[PDB]
């Protein structure tokens, strides 16, 4: 019945991992310092009409656990009433938040919703929670657990992705995330960090190397091989595909996503909750869409999701305008260019996770936030946003400008 | 990355730089600028310079030690300049303390030994300094402490401080007793609890010492020379991280507990140091002590620690140098003490004035009485043997100088008289005149008065220069300070006596002129007469303690009025009444009177008769009388929490200007003090004077803020919360 | 938009906290073993048309992190395609999933989702997952953290609940509860756990007390005097609540939810997704709503989410046949039934936690399928399912028989 709408998406700048500008900053303090920022620019805006507030996290323990969405709420003065939930659908769980807060707009039980995630990588590692898809022999044993980026090195051999390949697109995205930093593209986006005495910690992205040359990228060395020997990855993945004699190891540290600190928060509402609080919709919530595949490749998901959300969407290649497509992997966005052809000018044109980094509960509502602010300066119509999610899943959505 | 001030574009050199020809570097600190050393601009520059040294050398040093050529080792920070820092200057507060943590972090991570040289006191930023080192030896000589009291001032040990004990001693042990409460140390207690790892006899050992644990050092484990626990591999924090599991099951109980402590006090600085131990704890030591900064940076540029830093160092020095001791006059020590009245305030005073030394005649109107006030303090070295404080051996011959006696002709020898009988002019003119002809020439004739003007009390003796008034505070034993009054006659020799014997038994004195009620009683009751006027209001009684605590008050204000009788506060009720009705005037009676007739009328008049705001049953608080509520009809009224907290607040604040204007007191330090001090003001606000300087609120900050509330209590509540003509413009 | 409807709402017994009968069997185990029980009801099902699997944990580390949703689909074999996520609302989350699923299927662009929960607290305990609220702090000194316990103590204390009072509740709840099952209620929701030979592991909520007396909860020591002292969780609380003097603890062990492990699924779609799947609609999921209250006394909340979800359906208390809020603690339960004066014979009629336990992912989903099988016992039409929140939240969910 009712249409959702963005009205507002921000983001916090992203952290390096070793020697990071925020890992002295606990994750709850990167959710409230976004939230102060809605603050800022709706001082009127009445948090009562705000029912919840949904939260991505891959890894919800130690500085993570215990609700980091209601430790938000509680901590930033926000109203007890606006709720507050913690969920994990691995790298999609700052966008499945975004589409969750879509659907409970529209299902007209939730008038006003704050969506996003965080993930603190260098605070809590990847892996911190556990698991029994790891932890557990028998589950282990009967998923053929991989870890991505096997499948990702497996992607490139089965799509006859070479070394120079990969790195190319890694360039790419180390200098279209350059151009669009230079050129002031995510000026309102990005919120920098603060700590309490107002003093600046972050104001950019430290995971990028602007400077990227195609020569520097060919020196670096497979960092995955060493993970496929020691564990048998790669023996596991090839009794599945048995045609496949070996893996080639093409991803480095230089053509694959960041390990980085940030977090994202998208405020998410109905027609009638915007005009009431005064906010104007800077984009409308299309279409969802939830699929997957094999869990051994494990980064295949975004294809059938882009597909059924582009069917019930009624569109086609055709009618979007941006792609976006997180850079987990350099293989998993060139194959899901290949897949269904996309021109290579509407494909991450504001770079990716290669450059900028991968929040795992964050980057979903991160890269959603920076399709939003790129139709706005392009004046394009539509964007699909879509991510490859661990065990094998998919999402998708799809924005329009309003 | 520097470890300067500056980078770009002239102080003076306070390390001495000396190298011995094994390659051990002495590093004396020696700061010509004062007799102390402290965290100024020049130390900054002078550790600069001989840790950029030090790095450069590095191939021909072999130990590094660090000592002091002055009686103390080091003071600490500069609280002349942090009690500047404004809010604007929190950025280059926080790269102050990182630079001075950057270079304590080279000292300590050279790859050699550095041993520190604690000749005297190690305060605050002087333990920090220790802390950085390898080994800490100590000189046991006298008036050597050691130890963080940053919290005293409202501060944080930001110089490592935090960082460091967290890695010594986990973060339970470090934030117990150095951190939380900045308990100063003995050295011997230091080395026992492992802030000091070995003890001298004298200062000249430690150099030596210090180098031959250098080259010990490098023989015994030369793997592990200059490399704390932290920096090894395999390092374990005491207790666990906060990841850890037994930790973490008890950690949510921190804060708290600490809230339960403070009973919600504003005094965010424990809040911070807890904050800073905890979240430092969960990240490597460079960036647990980049947001220890943070927090340093957030306290000294907050308004409480101004306060704190005003009153608990410039105010209390003032004091302690003579600022309200008169001219120049000699000293008059004294042989003997008589006390006049076994109750609770007298036997009080016979304790506390054995206690330094003194032999002292507890006098009272039977000898049955006299020994009940002795027995106040044998109760006292009773709970002192257990817990292990005092010695069977000085613990008699403490109680030893405590004669308990009912005849006047036991006072013959006295010279310094104490009297604490009942309240009443004409029974002190009886009592002392017992007496006057009886004692030495000389002596001082004391008065443990409440609000009976000691110029009148002084008409009852011959002379009336020797006449003073001495008052102190129940309880005795523990309760720091002393109200010397002034009478009209009374000189500035017997001013000053009073004041040797003050600091003579560990107090800290206050000089006020005479007037009824003082400055303490006055300005407490002015407090306690807000509470009730509460209650009557309508206020619920459990809000009204709340509110009191809330304050910072050590004391809900329905407690205390049972412990003061309400009978003595009718009394004075009446005076004040008969006072205005002799003039022609007619009296307003304050709001709390009412509550004190209607509690009298309920025979509920205080602890003394078992019954008051409080239920007494053998002896202890059970709780809150239930019929209170349906005497004053409690729930009626629900005012906001912070409006009750301001009313007691701003009462007594106001009052103390009172106290200016009209002479009693001669300075903001004795109103700052005496009120901490004396009736228990809560010391976040530095004192009740710097209350009105530096209040905060949903108004603001300043002298300003504070008539804006004020005006805006007065609007709600009455017009006894109207600021005096002093505070305005 | 698109009618959400309930098809299957299943559970298992719930073990014990100490011996109990499921502490050898992880929760994966207990996850998949009621998807079997779903594959057995329909053996013909096209599993591909299951969009999502949603599962509330509040725990989710260890054997219970790694999205153990899509670890459950893919060790039972489901469909690739079949998504998985967890959320975490604290003691909501089983009912948070029941209601973000009927949310997905109302904005159509879900089909046939599963939701429900899992919570082996015996394996996971609570807390286990860390926590910024109470492992920091600066949040825990802002916040006025105090543990549920202390809340509903408060409860009793300000609303004048004797301990003879909330031990009364406890008798009559596990009276219902044995009632329930001498009855045979449970005998076609309660699904036995087995192990990998079939060999029986559980059949029975084995929490039960059911010869309990008004006598034997007297003599019960206040199980929260110890955690209040030591933690002075009491002057903390009565900070906010100033007016109050003394918390008088009513609560004890017999009186207070048990720790125990269980999971519920419910299969949720749409009236299209059960016409193509021969799926009989069994209620109807009218409105749900989230709410909040003040966060030192958590246990408030679920007071002004039921007034939300009945002006939100149009209804009032007295066109509800049945309520069924969770029993937390027995103050929580009388609060609620003072504040909307719910009459007694229409709450909690099968018994509750006190009796059965609270397993706290999985609570929500399994007092929801609990109302689906009372509905029809009784042949009644509307029920209103609540749950007080840690935190101050709060959830309520109506359903209507079909
Ligand atoms: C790929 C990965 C293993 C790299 O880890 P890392 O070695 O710590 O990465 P760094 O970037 O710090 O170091 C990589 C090396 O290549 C260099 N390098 C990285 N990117 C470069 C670039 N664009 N140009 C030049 N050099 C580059 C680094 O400087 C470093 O050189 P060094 O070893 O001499 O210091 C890690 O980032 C990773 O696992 N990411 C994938 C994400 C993932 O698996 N899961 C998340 C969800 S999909
Ligand atoms: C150092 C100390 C232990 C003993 O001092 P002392 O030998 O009795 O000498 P005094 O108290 O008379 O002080 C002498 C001088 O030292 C100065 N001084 C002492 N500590 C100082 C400090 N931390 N900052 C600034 N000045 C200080 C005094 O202001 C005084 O200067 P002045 O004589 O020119 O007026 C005592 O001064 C003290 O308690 N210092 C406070 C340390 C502290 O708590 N620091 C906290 C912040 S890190
Ligand atoms: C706890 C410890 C300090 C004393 O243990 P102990 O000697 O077996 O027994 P006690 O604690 O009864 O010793 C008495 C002293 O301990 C001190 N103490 C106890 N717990 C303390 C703590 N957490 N911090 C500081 N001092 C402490 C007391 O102040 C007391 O001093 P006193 O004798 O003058 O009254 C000792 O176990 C130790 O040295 N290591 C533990 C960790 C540590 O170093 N903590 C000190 C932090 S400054
Ligand atoms: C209440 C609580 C502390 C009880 O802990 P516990 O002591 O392990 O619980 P038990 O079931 O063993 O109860 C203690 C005693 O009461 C007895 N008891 C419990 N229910 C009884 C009943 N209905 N009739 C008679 N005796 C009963 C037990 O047999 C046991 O006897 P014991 O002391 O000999 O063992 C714990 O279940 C709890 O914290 N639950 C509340 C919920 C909560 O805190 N968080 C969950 C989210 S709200
Ligand atoms: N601030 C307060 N001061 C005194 N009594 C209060 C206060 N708040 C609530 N009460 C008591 O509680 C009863 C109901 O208050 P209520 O508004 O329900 O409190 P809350 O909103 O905190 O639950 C009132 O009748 C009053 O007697």
């Amino acid at each position: 019945s009712e249409e959702a709408f963005i009205y507002e998406a921000i983001r916090t700048p992203r952290g390096k991992q070793k020697n990071g500008s925020l890992h002295e900053v606990k994750p709850l303090s990167l959710v409230v310092g976004l939230i102060d920022e809605l603050r800022k620019r709706h001082p009127d805006l009445d948090e009562n009409l705000i029912s919840d507030v949904i939260l991505g996290c891959v890894s919800p323990v130690g500085d993570q656990g215990g609700d980091i969405a209601r430790a938000a709420v509680l901590a930033s003065g926000m109203p007890v009433t606006s709720g507050g939930v913690q969920l994990n659908r691995f790298c999609a769980s700052g966008l499945e938040a975004v589409n969750t807060a879509a659907q409970k707009v529209r299902s007209g039980w939730d008038d006003l919703v704050l969506a996003g995630g965080v993930e603190s990588m260098s605070r809590v590692p990847m892996g911190s929670d556990g698991g029994a898809m790891g932890l557990d022999p028998a589950t282990n044993y009967d998923v053929m657990f991989v870890p991505q980026s096997i499948g990702a090195d497996l992607i490139a051999t089965i799509e006859g992705f070479s070394r120079e390949d990969v790195d190319a697109y890694a360039l790419r995205s180390q200098q279209k995330a350059a151009e669009a930093w230079s050129g002031g593209y995510f000026a309102k986006s990005v919120v920098p960090v603060r700590d309490q005495n107002g003093l600046l910690i972050l104001d950019h992205d430290e995971h990028m190397r602007p400077d990227t040359t195609k020569e520097g990228l060919a020196k670096l060395k497979p960092a995955f091989e060493g993970l496929a020997a020691l564990g048998g990855f790669d023996d596991v993945a090839l009794q599945k595909y048995h045609w496949v004699e070996k893996i080639n190891h093409v991803h480095t540290g230089g053509n694959s996503s960041g390990i980085v600190d940030g977090a994202a928060l998208v405020m998410i509402g109905s027609a009638a909750a915007g005009k009431l609080q005064g906010l104007t919709p800077r984009a409308r919530i299309v279409a969802t869409a939830t699929s997957g595949a094999d869990p051994v490749i494990m980064l295949t998901g975004p294809t059938p999701a882009t597909r059924k959300v582009l069917d019930r969407a009624g569109l086609t290649v055709d009618d979007i305008d941006l792609f976006e497509l997180n850079e987990a992997f350099a293989s998993v966005v060139l194959k899901f260019q290949k897949d269904l052809n996309i021109p290579d000018e509407k494909l991450n044109v504001n770079g990716g996770a290669i450059a900028m980094g991968h929040p795992l509960g964050a980057t979903g509502a991160m890269i959603l936030g920076t399709m939003v602010d790129e139709l706005e300066r392009r004046n394009a119509r539509r964007a699909l946003i879509t991510l490859c999610i661990g065990g094998g899943m998919g999402v998708a959505t799809i924005i329009e400008r309003v | 990355s520097s470890h300067h001030h500056h980078h770009h574009s002239m102080p003076d050199n306070t390390i001495q730089w000396d190298k011995d020809a094994d390659g051990i570097v002495t590093l004396t600190m020696d700061d010509p600028s004062g007799s102390t050393n402290v965290m100024n601009e020049a130390y900054i520059e002078s550790m600069g310079k001989a840790v950029d040294r030090l790095v450069a050398e590095k191939d021909s040093i072999t130990g590094v030690v660090v000592a002091s050529a002055k009686k103390t080792f080091f003071a600490g920070g500069d609280v002349k300049t942090m009690i500047q820092a404004r809010p604007e200057d929190a950025g280059d507060v926080f790269n102050t303390v990182e630079t001075i943590k950057r270079q304590l972090r080279t000292l300590e991570t050279l790859g050699k030994p550095v041993v520190a040289a604690i000749n005297g006191a190690a305060l605050g930023g002087g333990l920090e300094i220790a802390l950085a080192c390898h080994h800490r030896i100590a000189a046991d000589v006298k008036g050597s402490q050691l130890g963080l009291p940053e919290v005293t001032l409202g501060l944080l040990p930001g110089g490592g401080g935090v960082t460091r004990t967290v890695r010594m001693f986990g973060i339970q042990n470090a934030f117990v007793s150095v951190l939380a409460q900045g308990t100063r140390f003995k050295p011997a207690k230091a080395k026992e609890i492992g802030l000091v790892d070995e003890l001298v006899a004298t200062v000249e050992e430690l150099v030596p010492a210090a180098k031959a644990w250098i080259k010990e050092e490098l023989k015994a484990n030369p793997d592990g020379a200059g490399v704390q626990p932290w920096d090894k591999k395999g390092y374990k924090m005491p207790g666990g991280t906060p990841s850890s599991p037994g930790l973490a099951a008890i950690l949510p109980s921190f804060p708290s507990n600490l809230r339960k402590q403070l009973k919600g006090a504003p005094m965010p600085a424990p809040r911070a140091i807890l904050a800073a131990a905890v979240e430092g704890a969960q990240v490597d030591f460079d960036t647990a002590s980049r947001i220890e900064s943070r927090y340093f940076a957030s306290l000294v540029t907050g308004q409480v620690a101004k306060n704190m830093m005003q009153a608990f160092f410039f105010d209390l020095q003032a004091i302690n140098a003579g600022g309200s001791r008169p001219e120049g006059i000699g000293k008059t020590p004294i042989k003997r003490i008589g006390v006049l009245g076994a109750g609770m305030m007298g036997a009080g005073i016979a304790y506390v004035s054995a206690k330094a030394g003194y032999e002292v005649v507890l006098k009272d109107v039977s000898l049955e009485a006299a020994a009940k006030g002795k027995g106040y303090s044998e109760k006292l070295e009773a709970k002192a043997l257990e817990r292990g404080r005092t010695t069977q051996e000085r613990s008699d011959a403490l109680l030893a100088r405590i004669t308990p006696t009912a005849d006047a002709a036991d006072f013959k020898g006295v010279d310094f008289v104490i009297e604490a009988v009942f309240e009443n002019q004409e029974l002190k003119h009886k009592v002392f005149g017992e007496i006057e002809d009886i004692v030495e020439p000389n002596a001082i004739l004391g008065s443990n008065t409440s609000t009976l003007p000691i110029t009148g009390l002084a008409t009852g003796v011959k002379r009336q220069e020797d006449f003073i008034g001495i008052h102190f505070f129940s309880p005795v034993d523990k309760m720091p300070l002393v109200e010397i009054i002034k009478g009209e006659k009374t000189s500035d020799e017997a001013l000053a006596r009073v004041f040797d014997y003050t600091l003579a038994i560990g107090k800290t004195p206050i000089v006020v002129n005479d007037s009824r009620g003082f400055f303490t009683s006055r300005v407490i009751g002015t407090f306690v007469n807000e509470a009730l006027a509460m209650l009557g209001e309508g206020v619920e009684p459990a809000s009204i303690e709340q509110a009191g605590s809330q304050a910072g008050y050590p004391a809900p204000p329905l407690q205390l009025s049972d412990e003061l009788n309400l009978e003595l506060m009718h009394k004075i009720a009446v005076a004040t009444r008969k006072g205005v009705e002799d003039a022609g005037g007619t009296y307003q009676p304050h709001p709390a009177e009412a509550v004190v007739e209607k509690m009298i009328e309920l025979g509920r008049s205080g602890r003394l008769k078992g019954a008051g705001f409080y239920e007494y049953a053998d002896g202890k608080r059970s709780g809150l009388w239930p019929g209170l509520r349906e005497t004053f009809k409690s729930g009626s009224s629900q005012p906001p929490l912070q409006d009750m907290i301001d009313r007691m607040l701003f009462a007594e604040a106001l009052e103390t200007q009172k106290c200016l204007d009209e002479g009693v007191l001669t300075s903001t330090a004795d109103a700052n003090i005496g009120s901490i001090m004396g009736i228990g003001f809560p010391p976040w606000t530095g004192g009740s004077a710097q209350f009105i300087v530096g209040y905060s609120g949903p108004a603001g900050t300043g002298k300003a803020a504070f008539v804006a509330r004020a005006r805006e209590l007065a609007a709600a509540y009455g017009d006894r919360f109207l600021p005096p003509e002093s505070l305005l413009s």
